[PDB]
C-alpha cells in the first residue's frame, strides 16, 4: 500500500528521477498539514461506534424493506454482517485518511467488493447510501470547531469526502 | 512499501482494528522527523552529481584494478564507467527516496531485494558499493540531525551489502 | 503488551530485522507525546476519587433503576454500590495506564479482553459504564493536548463497550 | 513483551494501584533520556555488520579449534549459523535497549538457548566470548563522542552492558 | 440447518459413509418426538398474539424504565413499542420453527448468530428478552411432553442470552 | 443442507410467517410416513454393494467401449473411480431419501459434476445410464413386499425415483 | 466407539456445545430401539453355536475346495476348520455387540478396520465370510423388528466384505 | 469415548465372550431408566447459564482473594477464562450423564487438567469448590419434583454426583 | 509415470535444481540395463499367446472350481474364460511395459492403482492371478539377466496381489 | 511426466497393444544414443551460469529499454526474477533433453507461462529472445568437438534446438 | 547426504515403498561409474599439493591486488596466504569427496550451504575461488571419463559460486 | 542418512583429511561386491510378502496368546498394524542392505521404537522373534544358489544378518 509520500517516490522511480523542488515543497506542505490529519483520524475513530450505528438506524428507517423478513438485513447474522461491513469501510477510509492516499482502501477493501455484493444479492445502492450517511457524520465530527485549536481544515475535509465518495462509487 | 505510516496501518489492519493513539504517535514522530529528513533529501539531491562523481573516483582509487582488468563487470571501458556511475546514482537516489518516504521501503523494494543475486550473477563486488557509500557519507556536507538521517539510510545500504 | 515501543519491536522482529529509522521515528513520537500523556495521567490520578464518586452518581442519575431493582447486578445494596464504584475505578485506572504506557495495551489486556462475556454473564449493561466514562470525559478538567490524550483512551473504552 | 513503561504499569496493576508521584517522576526521566537511547540503538544497528564480523574474526583467532575440521564453526553451514546467532543476539539486545527492558530478549531469545547449545554440542562459553566482544564494540560505537551533541550517556551504557552480560550469562 | 436428520447425514457424510442404524435410530427418535413437538408448535402458533402481548407487558412491568427513557432503543414511543413486540414475535416464531424442525437450527441460524453484536450495537438488554421468554415459558399453557419441548427451546434462547 | 422440515421452516421465515394449519398437517403426514422412509433407506443401504456392482456389470455389458483399452473405464484406477462415483451417487441419493429433500444431493454431489465429467472426458450419458440401473435395482429392493409389514409405499418410491432421475439429469 | 450416544456427544463436543434436543431425540430413538436390538442380541447369543456350526457347513458346501485344497488358508485340516469356525464366531459375536451397543462401532473397531489387509495377507476370500453371513441371516429365526436389527448389522458386514 | 453400553461390549471383547444373561438384564435396566437420564441432562443443560453464574458468584463471595488485583480471577480475561472452565466442566459432566460413563469426561476434559492449573498458578482447590457448587445446584435442578412425572431418580442423582465429585477430585 | 529417468528429474525438480552426476549416473544405469530389459520384453511379447494360454490353464488346473461354479466372476462360461485370458494378457503386457519403460510406472498406473477395489468388487481372487504369474515366471524361457528383469516385475505384481 | 520410453508405452496401452518390432528397434536406438544425450545434459548444466548471464547481458545490450527505469528488468527484484526465469527455462529444457520428451517442460514449465507474462506486463517477445540466445550458447557448448570422443550428435542437437524453440514459441 | 544410493532410498521411503528395479538400476549406474570417479579422486588426492599450490598462484596472478591490499580478507600477509591455500584445499578435498560418494552431497553439505553468507560476511570474492577452480580443471591431468567426473564436480562448484 | 561411501567421507571430513590409499581400496572392494548386494536386495524385496506372512504365521503358532482375545495381535486393526510393522522393518533393513550402512535403519526406523512399543503394551520380545524369523527366511532366499551366477556371498549375508539382529536388539 502506499502513502502520500511513497506515492511520489514511486512515480519518481518510474521515471528514474530525483525529486524536484516543486515535489519537496508539496510534500513539505503535507507535513505542515499533518496535525489536522491526525485530529481527523482521531475524531472519526473515537466516534466509530456511533457513526456506524446512527448510519445503520438511518438506513433502515429510509429502507425498511432491508429489515423485513426475506430481506438482506433481516436475521441477526445478516444484520451483524451489514454493520460489520459499515465498520470495515469506515476503518479503511480512516487508514486512507492517515496515509493521504487511497491505495489501502482501493486495494484491501474496495476491489472485488461490487462483485461480492452482486454474488450475495446485497443491494450495492443501499450500501452506498450507508456510506454517504457515515460520510456526513464523519465529516461533521471531524470538522467540529469545538475543543480544538481553530484553523481551516477545508481541503482535508474535501479529501476525506473523496475517500467516502470513492467507496460509495465502488459499490453503487 | 514500508513507511512509518504504512507500518502503522499494517499493524492496525493485521488485527482488524481501527487506528489508535498507539499508532498516531508513530506517525506524528514521522511528521516531526520529516523536517530533518527533507533537509537531507534536498541537499543530497542538489549535490547529487558531485557526490556521484566523487564517489565513483573514490571507488576507482581504492580498487584500481576495476579501471584496468578486462571484463564487462569492470569499469575499464567507457561503457563500464558509465554503468558504474549509474549504479552509484541509483544508490544515492534511493537514499533520497528513503528520506522522503521516512523509511527503508524504497531501498528495500527497488534495490535490496535481489541485490545479492544480481551482484553474484554479474560479478559485482559489494565492497565497491560500500566504498562509494562511505564516500557519500563522508562528504555529503550535512550536519546535525539532517546528517543522522542521511547516514542512517546510507549505513542501512552498507549493512545490506555485508 | 501493545505500546508504540513494543509494536515497533514486534514489526522488526516479525521480519527478522534489526530496527530502522522506520521504527525509531515511531518511538520518538511516543517520547514526544509522553509529555501530554503524563500530564493527563497525573491529573486523572490526583483527581481519581472525585471523578469516580462523580461518575458513579452520574450513572445512578441516568439509570435510577440501578439503585432500586433487586439483584446482585444492581447497585441497590451497599455491596452493589461498592462493586460499581470499584469497577469505575478500574476503568479510570486503566485510562491512566494507557496514558503512562503510551498505548491501548493495558486496557486491551486487563479490561477489554473478556469484557462482553463478563458483562453478559453478570448482567451488567455496557450503557452504565459508557455513562460513567462520559462523565469522566466531561469533567476531567484537562485542556489542550492533555485532554486529547485522556479522551482518546476514554473513547476507546466507549467504543469497546458498543 | 514489555517495555520500561508497561513494566511499571504491570507492577501497578498487580497491586491494584494508581501510579505514585515517584513513579511518574522516574518515567518522566526515562522520557527525558530518550534521545540518548535512540542514538545508541541507531549507532549499534548502523554498524551491526562490522560488529558481528569483527567479533567473529576475533573469536576464531582466539579459539582456532572452532574452525578446525571436526569443530562446531567448521563448514560454511556451521559458520553461517554461528554468524547468524551473533546477529540474532545483537538484534534482540538492540530491541531490549529500545524498550528499556529485557523481557523481549529474555523471552524471545535467551530462554531455552543454553539447552539448545547443549543439545547441539555448541560450546556456550565460546558464544559468551563472542557476545562480550560484540558488547565492547557496541559500547565503543554507541558512546563515541564524535558527531553527536555532547553529554553524559554513562547510565545508558551500563544498562546496555547489562543486556549483553545477561545474554552472555544465559549461554555460559 | 441443524436438525436431527441433517446431523445424521452430516455425520455419515463427514466419514464418507452410507447411513447406518447408528443414524436411522436418531432419526426415528426425531419422528417419534415430533408428535409432542408439533402439539407445542401448534399451540404456540395459535396463541401467539396473546403470548406476545402478554410478554411485552411482562417486560415493561419488570423494566418500567424501558417505557419512559428517551432513546430509540427504548419502548418509550409507539415505534419503539412496535419494534419490541416484533422482536418478541421473532423469538416466539423461532421457537415454533425449532419445534417443527426438531432442533435448534432455525434459532441458531436466524436469531442466535449475530445476537450479541446486534444487542450491543443497538443497546438492547439481553435481560429484556429473557423476561419476555420467561413469561412465555410460564404462560404457554402446555403440559406433559409438549411443555418439555417448548421449554427446551425457550431455555435454549435464554442460555444464548446469558 | 435442508430436510423436508427445515425446507418448510425456511420458506416460512422468508415470509416472516408462522406455520399454517395446512403446513402442520402436511408435515404430520411426513412423520406418519416415516417408518416407510426408514425401511427404504435401510434396504437400499443394506444392498449398496450389489446394487453398484450389478449396475456396473450391466453398464459394461451394454457399452463395452468403456472398458476397451483407450476408454474411460479401462485400467483399474479408472474402473475404481467409476465404481466409486456410482457408490457416491447412490450414497447422496440415500441421504436425500432420509431427509425428504434433495438439497444435500444437489449441493454436495450434483453441482459441478457435469462440468467435472466434461473436463475429464467421462461420458455423462453413460453415467446417467448407470444411475438409472441403480435406480431400478434400488426401487425393486426397497419396494419388495417380502419380509415387511404390508402397506402402500408408492408415493415414496416415486419420490425416490425422482432423486435418481434428478441425479441422472444432472450429468446427462 | 461409534454409538448413537457417542455420535450425539461427538457432534455437540465438536462445536463446543452443550447437548440439545437435537441430540437427546437421537438418543431417545436409540433407547426405544434397544428393545428390538436386545431381543436380537439375546437370541443370536443363545443360538450362537448352532448358527456357527450351520454357517461353517454352508461355507464348506458352497466352496468345497476349502475343505480339500492344501494350504494353511484352507479348512482342509482340523486346525484350519477350527480357525474358520472361530472366525465365524467372531463375526456373529460382533453382530451381537453392534446390537447391544446400538451401532456399528464394535464391528468397525474390532473387525472391519484392517479387514482387507488381513484377508489379502492370509489369502482368505471375502466370499467365504459372506456365505457364512448369508446363512446366519437366513437361519437366525428372528422375525419383526428384531430381524430388521440383526440383518442391518449382518448386511453391514457383507457390504464391508464387498 | 465409551458409553455404558460400549463399556460392557469392550469388556466382553477383551475376554472373547458373548454377553451373559446377567449383562443383558443390567443393560435392559439402563434402557428402562433412560427417560430419567434424558430429563436430568435436559434440566441441567436448560439451566447451564444460571448454574455457572450462581456458582461463580458464590465462589468469589467465599474467596474474594481470587478477584482482588493480583489474583487469578482478576481482570476480565482471567474472569472470562474461569467462567469458561466452569462451563466446560459442566458441559463434559452432562456428556458423561448422557453416556452413563465418564470416559468422555476423563479423556476429553479431566486428563492433564491438574497439571494445566499447576502450570498457570490457578488454585485447583478453588476450582474444586466451584465444581461442588455447580454440583449442588445441578442436582437440585435435576431432581426437582415440580413439572415432571413422579418417581424415584435417586440412583441417577448419585451417579451424577459421582461425575461432579470425580471432576472435583481431578483438580483438587 | 515412474521411470528411472522421471524419478531423476522429479528429484532434481523437487529441489529446484538442475540435474547433477548424482542423477545422470542413475539414468546411465537405466541405459545399460536396457539391453537385458529389452531382450526380456521382446521374448515375452513374441511368446505372449502361448504364455497367456499356458497361464490360463495353470489357473484352471490349480483352481478347478473356477471352471465350474456358476457366477460371472468365474470362468465357467465362454465369456468368463475370455475375460480371464484378457486379464492375464493385461498382466503380461504390463510386465513388458515395465521392461520397456525401465520401471514399475506402467504397472503402478494402469494396473495396481485400484487393484484391490476392483478385485473385491468383482469377486476376483488375487490367488488366481498369482498362479498365472507364477506360471509365466516358470515358463518364460529367459535366462541370465533377461530373466532377472522379467522376474523382478512379475514378482512385483505378485507382491501387489498379496 | 513422460520420457521417450514411457511415451511409447502410453501410446501402446491406449491401443491395448504389445510393442511391435519396429518400436523395440526405435527404442534400442535411443538407448544406443544415450551417451551423447548424457554429454549434452552434463555440458549444458555444467555451464548453466555463464549461459544465463551471457544471454542476459546480450538481451539488455540489444534491448536497453528493459533496464531503463520504468521497465520490467529495472530494479534488482525484477532483474533477479528475470535471471531466475532464464535459469528456470534452461533447467526444464535440460530435463526435457534427459527425458527425450517435452512433457516435463510443457507441463511443469511452459503451460500458463504466456498468460503469466501477459498479466505482469513482461514482454514475451523479449523472453523469447533470451531463450534463443541461451539456445545458441547451449548448443555451441553441447556440440563442442573438444574434449570428447568424436562422433555425430547432429540429430540430438536438432532435438535440443527443438525444446528451446518450443519454449520460445510458448511465450512469444 | 545426497548420493545416488541415498536418493534411491529417499525416493522409495518417501512413498512407503520397498525398493524396485526403478531404483536398483540407478545404484548400478553409480557402481559402474565408480571406476572412473575413483580414478579421478585418487589422482586429485595424490596431486593435491601441487594443484593447490598452482591454484593459489593462478589466483594471485589474475587478481594481484589480493597480494597487496591491506585487509584480513586479502592474501597480503602470511596468515592470509595460509587461509587462502587452506580454502582452496577445502574445495579440492570436497571435489574428491563428491567423486568418492558418487554425488554432490558432501560439497552441498560441507561447503555450498552457507557459502554466499560466508563470502559476503568475510568479504571474499567468489571470482577468486572460480579462478582457483578453473586452474584445477585445466591442470588436473585426467583424461577420458575420469576427467568428465572431476570436471562435473568442479563446474558444480563454479556454478554454486555464480 | 548415509551410505557406505558417505560414511567414509564423513569420517574423513571430521579429520580434515583426504582419503588414504587404504580407504580407496576398501571402497573399491565395495564397488566390486556391488552385484551381490543388488541380488540380495532384489531377492529379499521380490519375496517381501511371503517373508512377512510366513513369519507372522510362525510367530502366532509359537505365541498363540498374541492372537487370543485381549491380546495385542487380536482384532484386525491390531493384526494389520503388526503385519505392517513387520513389513516396515523388512523395508528399512533392505534400504540398509542397499546402502551398506544402518544409518537409515537406525534413524528412520529403529529410534524411539522400543519406547513406542512400551507405551502401547506391545511385547518387544515378540517383535524381536518376528524379526528373527524374517531374517532366517530373508537370508535363505537371498543366498539361494539356484538361478544365479555362482560365487561366495557369505560376507554380505553376515552383514545382512547384522541389520536384522540390530533391529531385533532395538526392540527386545
Ligand atoms: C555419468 C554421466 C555420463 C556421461 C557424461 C557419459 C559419457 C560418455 N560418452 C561416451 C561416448 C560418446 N559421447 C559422445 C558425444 C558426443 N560427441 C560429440 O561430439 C557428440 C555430438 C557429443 C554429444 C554432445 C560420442 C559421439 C561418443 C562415442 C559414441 C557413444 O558413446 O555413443 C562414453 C563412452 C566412452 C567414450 O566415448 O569416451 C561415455 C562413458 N557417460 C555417462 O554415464
Amino acid at each position: 500500500m502506499l502513502d502520500a509520500f511513497a506515492k511520489v517516490v514511486a512515480q519518481a522511480d518510474a521515471r528514474g528521477e530525483f525529486l524536484t523542488n516543486a515535489q519537496f515543497d508539496a510534500l513539505s506542505n503535507l507535513v505542515k498539514e499533518g496535525n489536522k490529519r491526525l485530529d481527523a483520524v482521531n475524531r472519526i475513530t473515537s466516534n466509530a461506534s456511533t457513526i456506524v450505528a446512527n448510519a445503520a438506524r438511518a438506513l433502515f428507517a429510509e429502507q425498511p424493506q432491508l429489515i423485513q423478513p426475506g430481506g438482506n438485513a433481516y436475521t441477526n447474522r445478516r444484520m451483524a454482517a451489514c454493520l460489520r461491513d459499515m465498520e470495515i469501510i469506515l476503518r479503511y477510509v480512516t487508514y486512507a485518511i492517515l496515509a493521504g492516499d487511497s491505495s489501502v482502501l482501493d486495494d484491501r477493501c474496495l476491489n472485488g467488493l461490487r462483485e461480492t455484493y452482486q454474488a450475495l444479492g446485497t443491494p450495492g445502492s443501499s450500501v452506498a447510501v450507508a456510506i454517504q450517511k457515515m460520510k456526513d457524520a464523519a465529516i461533521a465530527i471531524a470538522n467540529d470547531p469545538n475543543g480544538i485549536t481553530p484553523g481551516d481544515c477545508s481541503a482535508l475535509m474535501s479529501e476525506i469526502a473523496g475517500y467516502f465518495d470513492r467507496a460509495a462509487a465502488a459499490v453503487a | 512499501m514500508k513507511t512509518p505510516i504504512t507500518e502503522a496501518i499494517a499493524a492496525a489492519d493485521t488485527q482488524g482494528r481501527f487506528l489508535s493513539n498507539t499508532e498516531l504517535q508513530a506517525v506524528d514522530g514521522r511528521f516531526k522527523r520529516a523536517v530533518a529528513s527533507m533537509e537531507a533529501a534536498r541537499a543530497l539531491t542538489n549535490n547529487a552529481q558531485s557526490l556521484i562523481d566523487g564517489a565513483a573516483q573514490a571507488v576507482y582509487q581504492k580498487f584500481p584494478y576495476t579501471t584496468t582488468m578486462q571484463g564487462s563487470q569492470y569499469a575499464s571501458t567507457p561503457e563500464g564507467k558509465a554503468k558504474c556511475a549509474r549504479d552509484i546514482g541509483y544508490y544515492l537516489r534511493m537514499v533520497t527516496y528513503c528520506l522522503v518516504a521516512g523509511g527503508t521501503g524504497p531501498m528495500d523494494e527497488y534495490l535490496i531485494a535481489g541485490l545479492s543475486e544480481i551482484n553474484s550473477t554479474f560479478d559485482l563486488s559489494p565492497s565497491w558499493y560500500i566504498e562509494a557509500l562511505k564516500y557519500i557519507k563522508a562528504n555529503h556536507g550535512l550536519t546535525g540531525q539532517a546528517a543522522v538521517e542521511a547516514n542512517a539510510y546510507i549505513d542501512y545500504a552498507i549493512n545490506a551489502l555485508s
